[PDB]
RNA sequence: UGGGUGGUGGCC
C-alpha cells in the first residue's frame, strides 16, 4: 500500500482547471520516518509513542506544479518541493518503520523485546489491529438460483476496474420463471429491467446473425439455440441504433426531456457505468457484446444443466482485504476531499482576481484526522456518513497472552449480519482446508463467521499483469477484437483476472509453458494461479490480490523433486545461504490456492501414498508437507488433537487466549492495562512440533502439575 | 404576462443577486445568448429565495448559468400563485432606544444631548464591563476608582473618565452611537427602569 | 411563524413555515417516518 | 446601461420620482437619468440629499421593463432598466412639487407601504 | 461532567 497504491492514487486524480485558468498537477510523492516536533525534527520511538499518548505516523510529501494561465499568454508553471500533506500511521516492522532492519540488541536496547511481531498500528498510544474483511470476488460471472421471485436464474457480475473512484457496480442477467423464459438485463443506474436484444441492439449490432453470434458458439444444438426465441421475439419492434438509446433512456434515473438528451445520457451510462473492467477505453463494444455474450451463453448453460450453479461458500470465489486495500479505499476519499478544498480555495480567489497561495489551501488536518480516527473508532467510512460503512474493522489488540495476541494478528471476518438463521455461511467448508483452521472460532452469536488461518496459509499481495498479457500476445493466442466467430467453438478460452482476452487453440502446450514459467520464476511471479478447465474449454489466470494460497511440493511422475541435497543445503542455512526463497526458485514448492486446488491430485504424505501397490490414483501432482499444518496458531498447542471429540477442541482454542502467562518479554516497561503475568511458568512436557516455531518455549501459559483423576 | 417563481438563493446574499443579474443581462444583450428574463424581484425581509420573472423554465434554467448564488435553485424551481405577483409588492412596517449589536445589545439608553449632524446621538448607558478584571456581563453602577485601581487604559478627569473600548463615561456612559445603530421605536422603558434613571 | 403572519402576510412563505412546523412536532414524538429525513443534531446521530 | 447599475450597495438611496435605485454618489457621480432634464438633479450633493433618501425597502431588478407586470404596477412600465424600490416613504418638496407640476410633471409618490 | 456508540468476552 505504501510503495505502490498511494503513489498511483495521487497521480490517477485528475488534474483540477477553473478568464484566468489553472492546472495544479501533482507528481512524485516522498515519504519519511516518523518524527516528532517548536522542535527539532527527531526520530520518535515505538515504545515513547506507547508511553506519551502519541500516534506512530509519518509524514506525508507530494512534488506539486502549478500552471495557472490567463488571457494574453500568461502561463507560469511553477512548482513547490516536497508540499506537507499529513501524517499516515505507520505499522510496525515495516519497511518504513524504525523497527526494521535492527538486530536483537538494538531492539533490546530500545525497550522493544524481538519477539513483538508487529504488524498493528499504535493511534493515540493504543495498539490497533486491522482484521481482514472477506468479501465475494468481483470480476467474475457467478450463476446462482433465486427460486423465491421472478427469476428462476441470475447471472450476477460485479466490476471494478483499477480502484475506481465510484465503488463497484453490479450487473445482472437473468431469466424470467413464469412462451415464457425471457432473458433480461439489469444495468446500473436504470431504475427499471430491459430486454437483453435491445441491450445488443444498443450497442449498434443491429444485424440479428451477430447477436447470436456473440451468444452461441456454435449452431448445431437446436436445444440450446430454441432457448433465445422467447428473448427475440420480444424484441423486434426495436432495430435502430437510436431507438434502442432512446428506450433505454427512457428509464433512466433522470431521464432526459429531449430525445437526444435521452440517447446522449443512456451512451455515457453505458460506455461508462456498465462494465468498467471490460475497458472504459473510446470504444469498447468489440468486447462489451464478447463479454454480454458470454453472460448468457452462462446463462443459458445453467439452465440447461450443462454446467452446475457456482457456489457462495466456495473460497475459490472469495477475496481478503488486508490494510492495504482498506488504507488504500479510505485514501481515495480523504484525497478526494483535499482536492475539492484546495480547488474551493483557489476559486474564492481567482473569481475575486487575486491570487492564491496553495500552501494555505492544503488541509493536513483533514486527511491526517481523517486516517486516525478511522483507525482509532473501527467505523470504516467517513465521520459523518458512516451509517453506509462497516464497524469493528479495527480493534484493540488483544496483549493477554502471546497466543491471543499471534490468532488476533491473524484473524479473518465474514462481513455477513449476525442475528441471522442461515447456517451455510456458518458450516464448514470443503474448501477450507489448510487455509483455515477447522478448530479455532467464536462459540458465541458470531460461531462460523469468525475465522483464523492456518499456519501455512498465505494471503496473495496482487501484482500487474500487463507481462502475462505481453507474454500471451507474444505467444501462439488469438487477440479477441480480431477473431472469427466460427473458430470459437472449436478451442479454448483465455481469461485474466476475469476479463476476457482472446482465444488460444492449443491449450495443452501454453498450460505447460505457464507452469513451467511460474516454477522457474521469471516472468509470473508465484502468486499468479492458472486454472485449465476441462469440461468447457476454459483457461483463467489471475493476479489480483485477496486470494488465499499455501505451498506445496511437488511430484513429478511418481518421486519428489525435493531430494537429500535439498535438505542437506538446508541443515547448514547459517552457513550456507540457502533458505526457502532458494527452495520455492528451484522449483520444488509451489503456492497453491483455492480454484488451482480444484485440479490438483494431492498426496497425504509420500513414503505412504506413493509407493506401487494397486493402483489408485498414481497421478499425484502435488504433495503435502506436514498434514498437522492445516491447524491454527491456537489449535496447534493442543496434544493429540486427533484423539478428542470435535468441539473439545474448538473450545480450547477459545480458553487457550484466557490463560495467563508472561504476555510479552518486556512487560515491565509497558503501562498497559489489565496486565497479567504468572510466576512460575513453564513449557509443557509433552508438545507437538508446531509451538516450536510459536516460541511457545520462551513465553509458556501454564504449569505441569500432577493430576489425579479421582 | 409572465410567470413568477422562486429560486433558492443563499441567505443574506439576494441584495446582490439582483446586481449581478442586471450585470449578466447587460454584458449579454450584445451577444449572441441575451438573458431572456423579465424581471427579478427580491422582498425585505424574504430570506433564502429571490421571485424571478419570466415565461418558461428553461428561459430561467439558461439565464442563471454560472450564479453562485442560485446553485441550489439552479436545477428546481418551484411555481408561484398567479395570484401573489401583486402580494411580491408589499411592504408594511430625549426618548429612550436599545442598542442592535455589541456588548450592550437590548439594553434601556436615554438620551442626553442630540447633535443636529443627523448622523450620531449619546446615549445612557449602564456599564457593561468586568472592570478588566476577568477578560485577558449584567447591568451595574460604574465604580469609578475601581478602575483607576485596575490601571491599563483609563483616563479620569474628575468625573469624566475615559476607559478601554472607545467609551466616553461621566459621573453613566455618555457614548454617541449611529442612529440606524439603536432603535427608536419600541422600547418603552417600565417603573424598574424610570428608577434606575385600563 | 406567528411574527411573520403578523405582519408580512406572504401567504407563500406561511405555508412552508407551517409545513417545517408540522415536521417538527410529528419528529418530536416520531422519528422513524416513511419518506421523511431523519431529525437529526448537529452530532452525526439522530434524535430520539 | 452599466451606469445605472449600483457600483456598490453602500447607502443606497431610492428616487421619490421614478423608484429608481441609485447610490448616494451615483445621484451625483451619475445622476438619475430619468429625472436629469427634469430636475438637473446631477451636480450638488445638497439637492441629491433633497431629492432622494436612504430609507427604503426592497429591490426590484426589471431585466425586460416593457414586457413586466410588476412594471405596471410600480408605475415604472415606460421607465428605464434599472433597480427600482418596493416601496419608499416621503414627500418631495413644496418648491420642488410645484416646479414638477408647472414642468408638466403629476406627483404621484411611490409609496405604497401600508401604515399598519 | 454525564449521556451515547461500538467492540471483546463469560454462562446457558
Ligand atoms: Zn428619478
Amino acid at each position: 500500500f505504501i510503495q505502490m497504491s498511494v503513489q498511483r492514487i495521487v497521480e490517477d486524480a485528475p488534474p483540477i482547471d477553473l478568464p484566468p485558468r489553472y492546472l495544479l498537477k501533482f507528481e512524485q510523492i516522498y515519504l519519511s520516518k516518523p518524527t516528532h516536533w517548536d522542535g527539532a525534527p527527531s526520530p520518535m520511538m515505538p515504545n515513547e509513542a506507547r508511553l506519551r499518548n502519541l500516534t506512530y505516523s509519518a509524514p506525508l510529501y507530494v512534488d506539486i506544479t502549478k500552471t495557472v494561465i490567463k488571457e494574453g499568454e500568461e502561463q507560469l508553471q511553477t512548482q513547490h518541493q516536497k508540499t506537507f500533506i499529513g501524517k499516515i500511521p505507520i505499522m510496525l516492522r515495516s519497511t518504513y518503520c524504525l523497527l526494521n532492519g535492527l538486530t536483537d540488541r538494538d531492539l533490546c536496547e530500545l525497550n522493544e523485546c524481538p519477539l513483538d511481531p508487529g504488524g498493528y498500528f499504535i493511534i493515540n498510544g493504543s495498539e490497533k489491529v486491522l482484521i481482514a474483511q472477506e468479501k465475494m470476488a468481483t470480476n467474475t460471472v457467478y450463476v446462482f438460483a433465486k427460486k423465491d421471485s421472478k427469476y428462476a436464474y441470475t447471472g450476477e457480475c460485479r466490476s471494478c476496474l483499477e480502484n475506481s473512484s465510484r465503488p463497484t457496480s453490479t450487473i445482472w442477467v437473468s431469466m424470467l420463471a413464469r412462451i415464457g423464459q425471457r432473458i433480461v438485463a439489469t444495468l446500473p443506474y436504470i431504475k427499471q429491467e430491459v430486454p437483453i436484444i435491445i441491450v445488443f441492439r444498443a450497442l449498434g449490432f443491429v444485424s440479428d446473425r451477430d447477436i447470436l453470434e456473440h451468444i452461441i458458439y456454435d449452431f448445431e444444438d437446436p436445444e440450446m439455440m430454441e432457448m433465445v426465441k422467447p428473448s427475440l421475439d420480444e424484441a423486434f419492434v426495436i432495430q435502430e441504433q437510436n431507438v434502442a438509446l432512446n428506450f433505454i433512456g427512457s428509464r433512466g434515473a433522470k431521464p432526459g426531456v429531449t430525445k437526444e438528451k435521452r440517447i446522449k445520457y443512456a451512451k455515457e451510462v453505458l460506455q461508462k457505468e456498465m462494465l468498467p473492467h471490460v475497458g472504459v477505453s473510446d470504444f469498447c463494444e468489440t468486447k462489451k457484446a464478447y463479454f454480454l455474450g458470454y453472460m448468457v451463453h452462462r446463462l443459458l448453460l445453467a439452465a440447461l444443466g450443462r454446467r452446475e450453479l457456482d457456489d457462495r461458500d466456495h473460497y475459490g470465489n472469495k477475496r481478503l482485504d488486508l490494510a492495504g486495500p482498506l488504507l488504500a479505499f479510505l485514501f481515495r476519499g480523504m484525497f478526494k476531499n483535499l482536492l475539492k478544498e484546495v480547488r474551493i480555495y483557489a476559486q474564492k480567489f481567482i473569481d475575486r482576481g487575486k491570487d492564491f497561495n496553495l500552501e494555505l489551501a492544503i488541509k493536513t488536518r483533514i486527511i491526517s484526522d481523517g486516517l486516525k480516527y478511522s483507525l482509532a473508532t473501527g467505523n470504516w467510512g467517513d465521520q459523518k456518513k458512516a451509517h453506509q460503512a462497516r464497524a469493528g474493522v479495527s480493534q484493540v489488540l488483544n496483549r493477554l497472552t502471546f497466543a491471543s495476541t499471534l490468532s488476533h494478528l491473524r484473524r479473518l471476518n465474514s462481513p455477513i449480519g449476525r442475528d441471522g438463521k442461515l447456517a451455510k455461511p456458518r458450516q464448514l467448508h470443503n474448501t477450507l482446508w489448510g487455509m483455515v483452521c477447522p478448530a479455532e472460532t467464536p462459540e458465541g452469536h458470531a460461531v462460523g463467521l469468525v475465522k483464523n488461518l492456518a499456519l501455512m496459509a498465505y494471503i496473495s499481495v496482487g501484482s500487474q499483469p500487463s507481462p502475462i498479457l505481453e507474454f500471451l500476445e507474444e505467444w501462439s493466442m488469438e487477440n479477441l477484437e480480431e477473431i472469427s466467430p466460427a473458430a470459437i467453438a472449436d478451442a479454448t478460452k483465455i481469461f485474466v483476472n476475469g476479463c476476457w482476452v482472446g482465444i488460444h487453440k492449443d491449450p495443452e502446450q501454453l498450460m505447460n509453458t505457464l507452469r513451467k514459467l511460474r516454477r522457474q520464476m521469471d516472468i509470473i511471479v508465484s502468486e499468479v494461479s492458472m486454472i485449465r478447465d476441462i469440461r468447457e474449454r476454459e483457461i483463467r489466470i489471475y493476479t489480483d490480490a485477496g486470494r488465499i494460497c499455501r505451498p506445496l511440493l511437488i511430484v513429478e511422475k511418481q518421486k519428489l523433486l525435493l531430494k537429500k541435497r535439498h535438505i542437506d543445503q538446508l541443515k547448514e542455512r547459517e552457513y550456507n545461504n540457502y533458505s526457502w526463497q532458494d527452495l520455492v526458485a528451484s522449483g520444488v514448492v509451489e503456492y497453491i490456492d483455492t480454484l488451482e486446488e480444484e485440479t490438483v491430485m494431492l498426496a497425504m504424505t509420500p513414503d505412504d501414498l506413493q509407493e506401487k501397490e494397486v493402483a489408485y490414483c498414481s497421478t499425484y501432482t502435488h504433495c503435502e508437507i506436514h498434514p498437522s499444518m492445516i491447524l491454527g496458531v491456537c489449535a496447534s498447542i493442543i496434544p493429540f488433537p486427533d484423539h478428542n471429540q470435535s468441539p473439545r477442541n474448538t473450545y480450547q482454542s477459545a480458553m487457550g487466549k484466557q490463560a495467563m502467562g508472561v504476555y510479552i518479554t518486556n512487560f515491565h516497561v509497558r503501562m498497559d492495562t489489565l496486565a497479567h503475568v504468572l510466576y512460575y511458568p513453564q513449557k509443557p512436557l509433552v508438545t507437538t512440533r508446531s509451538m516450536e516455531y510459536l516460541r511457545f518455549r520462551e513465553l509458556p501459559a501454564g504449569i505441569n502439575s500432577i493430576v489425579a483423576i479421582a | 404576462d409572465p410567470n413568477l417563481w422562486t429560486v433558492k438563493c443563499k441567505i443574506g446574499e439576494e441584495r446582490a443577486t439582483a446586481i449581478s443579474l442586471m450585470r449578466k443581462f447587460i454584458a449579454y444583450q450584445f451577444t449572441d445568448t441575451p438573458l431572456q428574463i423579465k424581471s427579478v424581484v427580491a422582498p425585505e425581509h424574504v430570506k433564502g429565495y429571490i421571485y424571478v420573472e419570466a415565461y418558461k423554465q428553461t428561459h430561467v434554467k439558461q439565464a442563471i448559468e454560472g450564479v453562485g448564488n442560485l446553485r441550489l435553485g439552479y436545477w428546481n424551481q418551484q411555481m408561484v400563485p398567479i395570484k401573489e405577483m401583486t402580494d411580491v409588492l408589499k411592504v408594511v412596517k430625549k426618548s429612550w432606544v436599545r442598542l442592535k449589536r455589541g456588548i450592550y445589545k437590548d439594553d434601556i439608553a436615554q438620551v442626553d444631548y442630540v447633535e443636529p449632524s443627523q448622523n450620531t446621538i449619546s446615549l445612557k448607558m449602564i456599564p457593561r464591563i468586568d472592570y478588566d478584571r476577568i477578560k485577558a456581563p449584567p447591568q451595574r453602577l460604574f465604580d469609578a476608582e475601581k478602575i483607576r485601581s485596575l490601571g491599563g487604559d483609563v483616563a479620569s478627569d474628575g468625573d469624566f473618565l475615559i476607559f478601554e473600548g472607545n467609551r466616553y463615561s461621566r459621573k453613566f456612559l455618555f457614548k454617541s452611537f449611529a442612529m440606524s445603530a439603536v432603535i427608536t421605536e419600541g422600547v418603552k422603558p417600565t417603573l424598574s427602569e424610570l428608577e434606575k434613571f385600563r | 411563524l406567528r411574527r411573520n403572519e403578523q405582519n408580512g402576510a406572504a401567504a407563500h412563505v406561511i405555508a412552508e413555515d407551517v409545513k417545517l412546523l408540522q415536521f417538527h412536532v410529528a419528529t418530536m414524538v416520531d422519528n422513524e417516518l416513511p419518506g421523511l429525513p431523519r431529525a437529526m443534531q448537529k452530532s452525526g446521530r439522530p434524535l430520539k | 446601461a452599466l451606469e445605472t447599475v449600483p457600483k456598490d450597495l453602500r447607502h443606497l438611496r431610492a428616487c421619490l420620482l421614478c423608484s429608481l435605485v441609485k447610490t448616494i454618489d451615483q445621484f451625483e457621480y451619475d445622476g438619475c437619468d430619468n429625472c436629469d432634464a427634469y430636475l438637473q438633479m446631477k451636480g450638488n450633493r445638497e439637492m441629491v440629499y433633497d431629492c432622494t433618501s436612504s430609507s427604503f425597502d426592497g429591490i426590484i431588478a426589471m431585466m425586460s421593463p416593457e414586457d413586466s407586470w410588476v412594471s405596471k404596477w410600480q408605475r415604472v412600465s415606460n421607465f428605464k432598466p434599472g433597480v427600482y424600490a418596493v416601496s419608499v416613504t416621503g414627500r418631495l418638496p413644496q418648491g420642488i412639487v410645484r416646479e414638477l407640476k408647472s414642468r408638466g410633471v403629476a406627483y404621484k409618490s411611490r409609496d405604497t407601504a401600508i401604515k399598519t
